[PDB]
């Protein structure tokens, strides 16, 4: 009864829970508590699911059954009620708060009363019922709400140009979303509403300090916490509108830091030039003043004493006060230094580490001027260095303090800056500050360049900060195009803000040149402000930023960062670049960078530990392995450095910790003299460097550790909590899990190194080959820490190359400037949002896919210490800490050293992943999941019983896999490709018994028998799933391996290979033979495409192909064009019902949008409570996408080809991302089988071994001369019934075919001409062209018959030939092989070479007279000239056998013609005078200077109904030169194959096809109503009545490149060469 | 065709040039604390693997070019640069200066791997 | 009135600029137009059935690129900008670009300091020209240094 009561206590909360009402401004009555509602519904949803586990749910199976469907209306409602709510708060406080914008948008506001009555309305019916199940039958509320979504989302985007014109009243709204901007303006009286967008619009403001009214605002402060109040507070209620107090806000922060600096100088004076410091007293300072300040006040006190020491020594040989200048920057940094040794405050610690920094440059200064003999204050090497002047007695506050370095001199801009990380004051970084110092007094912009990881962005930043100025850094792509620029530049000029434009010469070339432009009228503009002859009490600077006047202010910057090494770069113009001072940054100073890193950290021994770390990644780099995925750079250095101050930080807690439960002997200054300092170092590095290393450099690094860190030894963490919850989610998962040496062992590692990873990173690469194990670490690791820490794990897989990188960031609107959000935005703006609890989850974004320059390069703002995502719109999105960007990938051959460097690395190598551990991971799924959907996995169990022996390690499965990889393949082999096929098989061999013992109920099959029949079919299994994608030869080979190895009992034959036996279900082999009769075909069906003549490959292939498609596993069929690949599958699907195939024709041009067409026609998209599901239209159907030239789509300049990458993510994650909404839909009865030609065949490239893990490949040779002789030698005999004097001749008839066959295919091959293939299909065409030509015949002499047989060959094998040296060799052939098998035949009256037949000049088609032909033609063409087309034509001989050349195509179905000759050669001319002999309509595009694609597509529109629907014959005829663009021959490939194009026809178009459909079915005496069935019978009707011409000029460079862009080209159109007049 | 007798000629006498074999150094407890045999390891080690590419790549060129194996892309790619005497991508394992050809490629790569032999045979017959 | 090219509103800007100034004798110059190879064809075929002022000057400014159009380079006249052939070269070009009161400002020694700095840039610049000896890499000294 335990179930009951969850089902009293579900009644009981739901019977009494009521939605929590708050007022809102006396309007309505808000619902708070949306934790509480979605937790509640989403604790019952689990509990109803997880009760249906329960034995005992049958009972209660329809109550909890009617809870789930109440607890998931629940859940669609109120998801769906508080973005309403959200929205309509702010878009309410702005059209009442503003009565500007009812005029500015009248429509728009009188279209929001509209939806705000609605709201209003439903919100006092809640307020009536505020209970749950009330609100949950309020009549169609789900609808009123999905409608008030989606209507104030309309009046969201319509307020576009209303907030561009409020940006110009507090220019850093210009840094800020649109949706953001909204909740600003709108929630202007909720102030606590506006906290989380303030880090958008200042450098460090987190947050502002209000009274308990909210009313006035007290001051700003830090996202660390640090405050800074106002001296003047800043009151709301005597400012209301948000842009005005905002303003205020802004400038009482730098009137306040102004103020408090010169309290805090006239303090710290007395510190410098002082003998002794109180560590008390200068603590005190510290922690009184900001971190900003603080280093600020030190760098003021510090110039001063250097410039009242050089004023002294005026005369040259006075003393040198310079010393005591010294000496005070010693006692000072001694004090600092002692501090750091102890334990202190997060935030004084870092106030400490920052003046550390600063005393040490300062001291080092010092020194330098001591040395050189500086006696003067105006002597270069001091104006060289940075100065700061202070003048307590100037009236205005914000501009007591000036910053001059040589000739420049700056303004501090007084921005808080809250607590930034410096930069240690390298030489480097001095030669920065006075190149980009000297730019700006130039008014020049600042562009330091050099290889990545040097410091380039992060000396701009500190430079900036140094300054005071709010630096903002913008990671350029190709889309900040001009228009994007200006406005990002009109924000940087009103606000004062230094643009830091990074990757600058990602932008396009004319790009680049544009941009040139506006640079130059900001700097004119800035030198205006220099102009001492302007007053400030003037009109204010401007310049014109896109076609507008903009006030400019002083302290506005623009640099820009590149790295002028990176391949494809764009080029910047001279006229930019001049307006630029470039500094090259190369060799960063990481020798002083450690050592002051890891001074200010507290380290005793920094100069010994800074002395070996630096030389130790220089050792690094040579002598350890190269491998792309290795870095030993700056970045690799400081990730390092800063670890080793956390984890000293942990140690000496530890050590007290260990101290408070053993006496009482706190010493914390002797903590510090015995710490293992050298220790702590090394614990950084093998937790930074290790995860990354191959196995064979895992000890060469430990060597080098021991050569400079000797005595020293690392020693990991027993994570004993981490890894039981491991061993327990692997438990959960049928995963292996180890310790140490165990099996999984080195796997489990791998995931303990990936979790210390991402509690350093924030970006992460798991690399290793496919099959590595990679994606099983992170998934169970997110659920490992879900149960360790309890805080939920939420994992975000993207493929980022299954899209456009339009799609995967957003894209920027080019006329009306709307900004969209791609796959990637989309999910971390919903991370930032936080509107139903993201931000308190542990949020981790996969990118699963290939790497490259492209898109990743976007991210390296993201992925370094910036955190930010910056858009070409100007938003700004800041990484929460709850984030982690990781990258799964099998490599980084494209990926630049600028992102491998931002990324912490965990390498897996393919031994990380056992064979044993993939065994064991096989079984224990079968002894557990059953394959029904007990019985079937009794089954299993047994069958895993017997299975057992055989996989383990060293076993028959493990020794055969390793003999499989010394063969030859396909295609690439490896390892979880056969694998995964292996165990496809095994699981239908389980079917199979269950199959059986359905069959006999009475006698189920027993253990003897289970035993027999799983032996034999695992080694059949083995053979096709290592050897079914090789030749006969390597299938053989593999063969009598397995016969010296095995134990298991084998066919006794011999000298027949294995691979000719099945397995019959009584455990004995049975040779495959026996399943291949010699069949009569009835003579009606000889050569029809659905016959297939039983052959010894076919039936072996139709029974693989039945095992993979009937457990839905995805496959490849390869083989040489026309090997009977499409036969075969088609041959096993009659076999396997509820099945549907649909047909797509793979181009060089296919994007997955031809898929997502095939979609949209035969599935739908539907909501369900777990997401959306795409299912096919026909129910209990499962639909296969067959994809015929799968390996031909473009490889892109990276090695990815993206239909591939998205195929590889609907199968193996089951799914896609519908880019409109950035929704995963989920595939339901959808899967895939693969066609292609061998990947070293031209035009093809090899599949990725990602994709191919997943998708078993069969290899369809060509058949044999004997297999060939049983197949047409079958047709043959079929067809020779027509005349039964002919009987005899049907094996010599069969012989002479396959032996010219052969020898043409031997004699003109692809390497002479690209359309030189031959294959059986040309066979089957010489068996359906004499069929056709012997059907309306009573009686034929065998001279006939050869006559027939010789003219189906010219038309088979000479018409496509291009030399006459060709022509004239098969000429002479069809005589010498006709003769051979024909003896005692008049050579003269059945070989005439003048062959020529027609059915122009009687019923039938039978030869005619050369004469007699020409007279009629001649004939026809004066009644073609009156009618169609008067233009005179000689005819000659030639002409005479192409027209019956088209004449024969156009009586074909599908009849597609392709006639290749030179212009001017009567192509287009003798294609429309038989198209008029033949009935049929010319249909010519007409094209012309505007003539598009929509152009094209409604051209295809009309010849499609016109043959489709109203059963009109069309030739239509198009040319080369018609092709104006690629995708005019992406819908040609498709309709010449498939006689249909899936996206041609939509919205509008296909409801009036449907009309037409009809109204022609109905004419034709088909009842026909259902839109498929509709569909179906159109496509027929254009299959049997458009025919295309395809005309264009011999080239032989665009004959092979045609191939790829349009392969239905050459094997859907009969080809004829024409050539030139001979 | 001209070509293909004339480039079969070339990488026969490429295959003559270019030494067969390279023995990987012996990896030992104490070799690995040895700074030079870890660079001299790595040496090895890369110039192995190039080594054998380049012959392979050259046998099956020798093959095509007496009409034994089948053209694929990967030859129809290699066999179009030997043609136009450009260096091809592949065999570019080690820096070279800009602009070098094929045939001073080949003469390099083999004084090349002369050296890395005699490195090998020392390391082999009388140790790191 | 000067215009760059690259941008789609500056081929908007670049056709009115051109169409006022044929009609008052102002001066145009249009940058980086190597950068539009296709819309140069365009304006080829505008200048030439035209007849504007006769002080209208239209200033084409490109680098030297195959992709400029033969077409445009017959109808108008090229002039090559290139490093100075040597070291006198280079120095006067710099004192004709330096305007005389520039260098015969207050202080009389200023024009041996430009003299200097002449000097010196011209030894710099024709370094170049020895790509390898005298320097190790092709460094762009130029005007704006
Ligand atoms: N620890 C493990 N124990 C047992 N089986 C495992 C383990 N890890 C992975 N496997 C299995 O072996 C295969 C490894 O797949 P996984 O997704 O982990 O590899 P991957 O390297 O991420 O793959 P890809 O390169 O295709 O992205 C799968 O069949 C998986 O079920
Ligand atoms: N002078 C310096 N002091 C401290 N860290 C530095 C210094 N210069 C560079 N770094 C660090 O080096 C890494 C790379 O700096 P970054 O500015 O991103 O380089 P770049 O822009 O050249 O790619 C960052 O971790 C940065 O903080
Ligand atoms: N056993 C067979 N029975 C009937 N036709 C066969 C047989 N083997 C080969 N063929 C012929 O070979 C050709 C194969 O065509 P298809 O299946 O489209 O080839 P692919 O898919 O390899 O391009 C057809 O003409 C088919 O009739
Ligand atoms: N057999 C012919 N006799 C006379 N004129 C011909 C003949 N074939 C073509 N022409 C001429 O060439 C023109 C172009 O014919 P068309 O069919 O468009 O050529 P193509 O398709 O080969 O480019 C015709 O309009 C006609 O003037
Ligand atoms: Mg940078
Ligand atoms: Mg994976």
């Amino acid at each position: 009864m335990a179930l009951e009561e969850f089902l009293k206590q579900i009644r009981e909360v739901w019977n009494t829970y009521e939605l929590d009402l708050v007022n809102y401004q006396n309007k309505c009555r808000l619902i708070r508590g949306w934790d509480d509602l979605f937790n509640k519904v989403k604790e019952h949803i689990n509990s109803v699911s997880a009760m249906k586990l329960s034995p005992y749910y049958k009972v209660f199976e329809e109550d909890a059954l009617s809870w789930e469907d109440k607890l998931n209306r629940i859940m669609a409602l109120f998801d769906v009620w508080i973005d309403v709510q959200r929205r309509w708060v702010y878009l309410e406080g702005i059209f009442t708060g503003s009565a500007d914008i009812k005029h500015l948008l009248p429509v728009e506001t009188q279209r929001f009363q509209s939806i705000s009555t609605e709201f209003l309305a439903l919100m006092k019916k809640v307020s009536k019922s505020p209970l749950v199940m009330d609100v949950l039958n309020i009549q169609g509320v789900q609808r009123s709400l999905e409608r008030l979504a989606d209507l104030l989302g309309k009046i969201q985007k319509a307020l576009g140009e209303y907030l561009e014109r409020e940006r110009s009243s507090f220019p850093r709204f210009y840094f800020v979303g649109d949706e953001d901007l909204l909740e600003i303006i709108g929630n202007s009286k909720n102030v606590a509403k506006l906290q989380k967008h303030f880090k958008k619009m200042f450098a460090g403001v987190s947050s502002i300090i209000l009274n308990e009214d909210n009313s006035v605002v007290l001051g700003i402060s830090s996202r660390e916490g640090e405050e800074v109040m106002f001296k003047t507070p800043v009151s709301i209620t005597e400012h209301p509108k948000i842009n005005e107090w905002l303003t205020l806000v802004e400038k009482e922060m730098r009137v306040t830091l102004a103020k408090l600096l010169a309290e805090s100088v006239t303090e710290v004076e007395i510190f410098g030039k002082a003998t002794s410091i109180d560590p008390n007293t200068y603590i005190t300072w510290i922690d009184k003043y900001q971190a900003q300040l603080v280093v600020l006040s030190a760098q003021i006190a510090w110039s001063e004493n250097v410039e009242t020491a050089l004023s002294s020594m005026g005369g040259g040989g006075d003393a040198a006060p310079l010393h005591s200048v010294l000496s005070n920057v010693e006692v000072t940094l001694n004090v600092l230094a002692d501090s750091v040794l102890m334990e202190q405050p997060p935030l004084r610690r870092r106030k400490l580490e920052h003046l550390i920094t600063e005393l040490v440059h300062q001291r080092d200064v010092t020194r330098s001027l001591i040395k050189s003999k500086i006696d003067n204050a105006k002597s270069f090497e001091w104006l060289s260095q940075m100065r700061f002047y202070f003048d307590p007695k100037q009236t205005d506050v914000l501009q007591q303090l000036s910053i001059q370095m040589a000739n420049a001199k700056f303004n501090y801009g007084f921005e808080y800056l809250g607590v930034q990380d410096k930069l240690v004051q390298t030489p480097l970084t001095d030669r920065c500050y006075l190149t980009m110092t000297q730019a700006l007094e130039a008014r020049l912009g600042g562009s330091p360049f050099g290889p990545a990881g040097t410091g380039k962005t992060e000396s701009v930043k500190a430079l900036g900060h140094q300054l005071g100025r709010f630096v903002l850094v913008f990671n350029c792509d190709e889309t900040f195009d001009f228009q994007a620029m200006g406005r990002i530049f009109v924000g940087l000029c009103q606000v004062g803000a230094w643009g830091c434009f990074d990757e600058f010469n990602r932008l396009e070339e004319r790009m680049l040149s544009a941009v040139s432009q506006q640079v130059q009228c900001i700097q004119e503009a800035l030198r205006e402000h220099s102009n001492p002859n302007y007053d400030k009490t003037s009109a204010p600077i401007t310049c014109e930023l896109l076609n507008k006047q903009v006030k400019v202010s002083p302290d506005m910057a623009i640099f820009i960062t590149m790295n002028p090494g990176y391949a494809g770069r764009s080029n910047l113009p001279d006229n930019l670049k001049k307006l630029f001072r470039s500094l090259a940054m190369t060799k960063p100073d990481r020798q002083l960078i450690a050592q002051v890193m890891l001074y200010s950290q507290g380290f005793r021994t920094a100069e010994v530990l800074a002395n070996k770390i630096v030389p130790f990644f220089k050792l690094c780099d040579e002598q350890l392995s190269s491998q792309s995925h290795y870095d030993f750079g700056l970045r690799a250095l400081k990730s390092v450095l800063v670890s080793a101050g956390n984890v000293k930080r942990e140690r000496i807690q530890k050590i007290k910790r260990e101290k408070e439960e053993r006496g009482e002997a706190v010493d914390e200054g002797e903590i510090a003299e015995n710490l293992p300092e050298q220790e702590i170092l090394i614990q950084s590095v093998c937790e930074t460097m290790v995860p990354k290393l191959v196995a064979e450099d895992i000890p060469l690094l430990f060597s080098l550790l021991s050569d400079v860190f000797p005595g020293v030894q690392y020693h990991r963490g027993e994570m004993t909590a981490l890894r039981e919850e491991l061993k327990k989610v692997c438990q959960e998962m049928y995963l292996t899990y180890g310790d140490g040496e165990e099996v999984g062992g080195m796997w489990v590692e791998k995931v303990l190194q990936l979790y210390q990873i991402t509690q350093i990173n924030h970006g992460l690469m798991m690399v290793g080959p496919s099959g590595s194990g990679k994606s099983m670490a992170w998934r169970v690791l997110l659920k490992a820490l879900e149960r360790l820490e309890g805080v939920e794990g939420v994992a975000h897989i993207i493929d980022p190359k299954a899209i456009s990188k339009d799609h995967l960031y957003g894209t920027l609107d080019p006329n009306t400037r709307e900004w969209t959000d791609g796959l990637f935005t989309h999910v971390l703006r919903k991370i930032i949002d936080s509107v139903r609890g993201e931000l308190q989850k542990r949020q981790w974004i996969v990118f699963d896919g290939d790497v490259d320059p492209e898109w990743v390069e976007n991210l390296n703002s993201v992925l370094d210490d910036n955190k930010l995502l910056t858009l070409p719109n100007g938003e700004r999105l800041s990484l929460p800490p709850n984030v982690r960007i990781m990258f799964e990938v099998q490599d980084l051959k494209y990926a630049t050293l600028a992102t491998v460097s931002r990324c912490g690395m965990v390498w897996f190598s393919e031994d990380v992943l056992s064979t044993d551990m993939i065994f064991n991971n096989f079984l224990a799924r079968l002894r557990s999941i059953p394959l029904d959907e007990s019985p079937m996995l009794q089954i299993q169990r047994d069958a895993a019983t017997i299975m057992q022996p055989y996989f383990t390690s060293n076993g028959l499965v493990t020794k055969a896999l390793e003999h499989a990889f010394q063969l030859e393949h396909i295609m690439d082999l490896t390892r979880l490709r056969c694998l995964g096929s292996l165990f496809s098989m095994l699981h239908q061999a389980c079917r199979n018994v269950a199959q059986y013992n359905a069959n006999h109920p009475d006698f189920p099959m027993q253990i003897e028998q289970l035993e027999r029949y799983i032996q034999r079919y695992l080694v059949y299994a083995i053979l096709w799933s290592l050897s079914g994608d090789s030749r006969l030869k390597m299938r053989a080979e593999l063969g009598e391996y397995i016969r010296r190895i095995t134990t298991v009992p084998l066919p006794t034959a011999p000298n027949i290979p294995i691979i000719d036996y099945e397995v019959s279900i009584s455990g004995e082999w049975s040779p495959w033979q026996a399943k291949v009769p010699q069949i009569e075909v009835e003579t009606h069906k000889v050569a029809a495409p659905d016959v297939v003549v039983p052959t010894l490959d076919t039936v072996r292939h139709e029974a693989l192909l039945y095992t993979w498609l009937a457990e839905h596993k995805p496959l490849v069929l390869c083989g040489p064009p026309g090997s009977g690949k499409t036969m075969t599958l088609f041959s096993a699907l009659r076999a396997l019902p509820d099945m549907e195939v649909v047909g797509l024709n793979f181009s060089s041009a296919t994007t997955p949008e031809l898929l997502l067409k095939t979609f949209d026609h035969y599935c739908e998209y539907r909501r369900t409570p777990n997401g959306v599901v795409l299912a096919p239209v026909q129910l209990g159907k499962w639909l296969v996408l067959f994809c015929d030239e799968i390996n031909l789509p473009d490889m892109d300049k990276y090695g990815t080809q993206r239909v591939i990458s998205f195929i590889r993510q609907m199968v193996e994650h089951g799914g896609f991302y519908r880019t409109s909404d950035q929704t995963w839909v989920k595939l339901e009865r959808i899967q895939f089988v693969g066609a292609c030609n061998p990947p070293t065949d031209p035009g093809r490239k090899p599949l990725s071994h990602r994709f191919l893990r997943h998708v078993p490949v069969v290899y369809v040779d060509y058949p044999g001369p004997a297999s060939l002789t049983q197949i047409y030698g079958t047709f043959n005999r079929a067809m020779l019934r027509l005349i039964p004097s002919l009987r005899t001749y049907a094996e010599p008839l069969t012989a002479a075919m396959v032996e010219f066959y052969t020898m043409s295919q031997e004699r003109f091959t692809q390497d002479t001409q690209p359309h030189y293939i031959y294959s059986p299909r040309e066979m089957t065409r010489w068996v359906r062209g004499i069929f056709e030509a012997l059907r309306p015949l009573e009686t034929l002499p065998v001279e006939g018959l050869i006559r027939i047989w010789a003219h189906e060959a010219l038309r088979l094998f000479q018409d496509r030939l291009v030399e006459d040296e060709e022509r004239r060799w098969t000429d002479e052939n069809i005589d010498t092989v006709a003769l051979k098998h024909f003896p005692n035949i008049d050579r003269e009256k059945a070989m005439s070479r003048p062959i020529l037949y027609s059915n122009w000049l009687s019923k039938d088609y039978i030869p005619v007279d050369q004469e007699e032909l020409r007279d009629y033609v001649k004939a026809r063409l004066k009644v073609f000239y009156e009618e169609e087309l008067d233009v005179p034509l000689v005819l000659f001989n030639e002409v005479l056998d192409h027209v019956l050349r088209i004449d024969r195509i156009f009586r074909q179905p599908q009849g597609h013609l392709l006639l290749i000759g030179v212009s001017g050669a009567g192509k287009t001319t003798l294609s429309r005078f038989v198209a008029w002999m033949n009935g049929l309509s010319v249909y010519q595009i007409k094209v012309h200077r505007k003539y598009t694609g929509e152009d094209f597509d409604e051209d295809l529109r009309t010849v499609l109904r016109r043959s489709g629907c109203k059963n009109e014959k069309i030739a239509f005829i198009m040319d080369e030169s018609n092709v104006l663009d690629s995708g005019f021959l992406e819908r040609m490939n498709t309709l010449l194959a498939n006689g249909e194009v899936p996206g041609l026809f939509e919205g509008d178009e296909y409801a009036t096809l449907m009309t037409q459909c009809k109204e022609g079915a109905q004419k034709e005496g088909l009842m026909l109503d259902s839109h498929e069935e509709l569909y179906k019978w159109f496509t027929s009707q254009v299959i049997r009545n458009l025919h295309v011409v395809f005309t264009m000029n011999p080239s032989s460079e665009g004959l092979k490149d045609r191939a790829a862009t349009s392969p239905a080209l050459f094997n859907r159109c009969v080809l004829n060469w024409f050539g030139d007049w001979s | 065709p001209a070509w293909m007798r004339t480039l079969h000629t070339t990488a026969s006498n490429w295959l003559h040039l270019i030494p067969q074999t390279l023995s990987h150094l012996k990896r030992t407890v104490e070799n690995i604390k040895d700074p030079l045999f870890r660079f001299f390891e790595r040496e090895v080690k890369m110039g192995a693997k190039l080594l054998q590419d380049v012959r392979q790549d050259l046998a099956d060129v020798v093959q095509v070019c007496e009409g034994k194996k089948k053209q694929t892309n990967y030859l129809r790619t290699l066999i179009n640069e030997l043609v136009k005497g450009i260096l091809p991508r592949s065999w570019s394992h080690y820096t070279v200066p800009a602009g070098m050809t094929v045939i001073q490629w080949v003469s390099d790569f083999s004084e090349r791997i002369k050296q890395l032999q005699n490195i090998s045979l020392a390391a082999a017959s009388g140790g790191a | 009135t000067s215009i760059a090219i690259g941008s789609a509103e500056g081929f908007n800007q670049a056709d009115k600029a051109i169409n006022t100034a044929v009609k008052s004798g102002r001066w145009v110059m249009l940058k980086n137009v190597h950068l539009a190879p296709g819309w140069l064809m365009q304006l080829e075929k505008k200048l030439h059935s035209l007849q504007p002022h006769a002080c209208f000057r239209l200033f084409l400014t490109m680098e030297i690129n195959p992709k400029v159009p033969v077409n445009l380079l017959r109808a108008g006249r090229i002039f090559v900008f290139e490093p100075p052939p040597g070291v006198k070269a280079n120095m006067l070009r710099t004192f004709s670009s330096i305007p005389v009161s520039r260098i015969c400002k207050s202080p009389n020694e200023r024009a041996r300091l430009y003299f200097l700095l002449a000097w010196f840039h011209a030894i710099i610049q024709e370094r170049l020209r020895y790509a390898p000896l005298g320097w190790s890499k092709k460094y762009e000294f130029g005007e704006s240094d």
